[PDB]
């Protein structure tokens, strides 16, 4: 608080704090008020906080369907030191997760996964267009209130929360990351593809295709499936970057998950290279025999 | 292309980020129409004294008309508003922003940075942080792209184009139109005059209006009157130009 918005349940609490959820007074609809804290310089609002949360905005007056909208923003505890930033958002009624925890299917179905992939890549490829790369691409971090919509979330939101680490937490749950994205720091666009084939494949029909914790434990758990690449895709450099220690060989995709097409094995794979440049585009992918 | 998906955008946006043209009569009660000029010359001053981004200015008056329009102001503490508009303005599209302290020197001292701080979450909060809005600059690189003319030629337009923007700045006109409009009827204006001076050269003017009117979808009649409506604030430089005697 305090906010011209009126807050009901607490949706959730993780990475970006709690989550809680509100009622548009004057307008009488729903709304996702997350929150942040950033440092009060003495040059004022962090100029990364205003630059990023400015562009956020810049982006509601696209419309863009598979996409959810930063519908306000608000600067409500200034102290030394201190800021709060309630940021109001778009609120879906559900995720991806009470979407495949929910599942009446055993297994199936493919036209409710090939349209809602398909879907999946349109608001990532925006995303990308405008320069946006997102960290935690999560069955979290996806969501359709109704009526299937898949409008992706918490976007953008990790250069904002880079004054999280000053409570260094919090869950963590590096289930998804790019074999970079902690065995280096990259934060490229493509890091942000491979957490697709991470959703792509846990949607058939389970839970995470890679969850375990470990960096390299997570490394190598990756490697038992893709197989351990020889050099010289081998990069660098540092927080206990390790170099090629077990060995290993290229194992059949459909093989752990039960059970990929003819090329949703082979897209999967395309997706899931570990070299980032001969990874799939986020639009390439978009249009693959897959559909 | 990408051009028309972008510049759909562009115009969405423009118009998310509008002033009313009527929030001297509704909103204000102080601040009047001069004192605006005031403020929006002495911030045109700042950003050309500190040679910032040109950007910087139009899209300062772009918050400072947008407050206006939502907030009522003592005159008192106008300036202020300015100093702010341009902070934020400028670590918007600066590499290396303004100084509060620097821009509080600029007012000989008279408002000082913790007003500033105090107000850039007043201006930043009532414009709901939506601040990558849209300049004439914006559009003026647009519209060159489109146009056939040689990047020596895009350099004079582009220019010219953007002294007309600082002249609308400090108008009324810039609360009535928005950047599109502002950036065509600016560039209308300068590849004209170019074409008289410099005949067979500058031929992109040939009915300009109607082609950037086409652009920008817009009644080709408004281009009209705010192409004139530019020629005659540049006429009144005329006045200003000299008159700093008595």
């Amino acid at each position: 608080a305090t906010s011209r918005y009126e807050p009901v349940a607490e949706i959730g609490v993780g990475a970006y704090g709690t989550v809680y959820k509100a009622r548009d007074p004057h307008s009488g609809h729903f709304v996702a008020l997350k929150s942040v804290r950033v440092p009060n310089g003495e040059e004022g609002l962090p100029i990364s906080t205003v630059r990023e949360v400015a562009l956020l905005r810049r982006l509601e007056a696209f419309e863009h369907p598979n996409v959810v909208r930063l519908m306000d923003v608000c600067a409500t505890s200034r102290t030394d030191r201190e800021i709060k930033v309630t940021l109001v958002f778009e609120h879906v009624d559900q995720d991806l997760r009470t979407y495949l925890d929910k599942a009446p299917p055993p297994g199936l179905p493919a036209e409710t996964i090939k349209d809602l992939m398909r879907q999946f890549l349109r608001g990532l490829d925006f995303l990308h267009a405008n320069c946006i790369v997102h960290r935690d691409l999560k069955p979290e971090n996806i969501l359709v209130t109704s009526g299937g919509t898949v409008k992706l979330a918490d976007f953008g939101l990790a250069r904002i929360y880079s004054y999280q680490m000053a409570l260094a937490p919090v869950v963590v749950t590096l289930w998804y990351r790019a074999p970079e994205v902690l065995l280096q720091s990259t934060y490229a666009t493509p890091v942000d593809m491979w957490s697709v084939g991470c959703i792509f494949a846990e949607m058939f029909r389970r839970k995470p295709l890679f969850c375990g914790n470990s960096e390299a434990d997570q490394l190598g758990k990756i490697f038992d499936l893709i197989g351990l690449p020889p050099e010289d895709d081998w990069p660098r450099d540092v927080s206990l970057p390790r170099g090629a220690f077990p060995p290993r060989g290229p194992r059949p995709v459909q093989s752990v998950v039960p059970e990929m097409e003819e090329s949703g094995a082979q897209l999967l794979l395309e997706m899931l290279t570990f070299n980032p440049h001969k990874r799939i585009s986020a639009f390439r992918a978009l249009q693959h025999s897959y559909l | 292309l990408l051009n028309d998906r972008v510049l759909r955008a562009m115009l969405k946006a423009e118009e998310t980020c509008a002033p009313s043209v009527s929030y001297f009569k509704c909103v204000q009660k102080e601040v009047l129409p001069s004192m605006r000029k005031i403020v929006a010359t002495w911030m045109l001053e700042v950003c050309e004294e500190q040679k910032c981004e040109e950007e910087v200015f139009p899209l300062a008056m772009n918050y400072l008309d947008r407050f206006l329009s939502l907030e009522p102001v003592k005159k008192s503490r106008l300036q202020l508003l300015g100093a702010t508009c341009m902070f934020v303005a400028s670590k918007m599209k600066e590499t290396i922003p303004l100084t509060a302290e620097k821009l509080c020197i600029y007012t000989d001292n008279s408002i000082r940075p913790e007003e500033l701080l105090q107000m850039e979450l007043l201006l930043v909060n009532k414009l709901k942080w939506n601040l990558a809005a849209m300049t004439p600059h914006d559009f003026i690189e647009h519209f060159l792209s489109k146009m056939p003319e040689a990047e020596e030629n895009k350099q004079i337009i582009r220019k010219h184009a953007q002294t007309f923007v600082a002249l609308c700045a400090t108008d009324v006109k810039f609360i009535s139109n928005p950047p599109s409009m502002v950036a065509a009827g600016s560039v209308v204006a300068a590849v004209q005059g170019l074409n008289l001076r410099s005949p067979n050269n500058f031929l992109s003017y040939y009915r300009l209006t109607r082609f950037l009117s086409r652009v920008i979808k817009c009644d080709p009649d408004c281009l009209r009157a705010c192409q004139e409506q530019i020629e005659a604030l540049l006429e009144s430089s005329l006045r200003q130009a000299q008159q700093n005697m008595d």
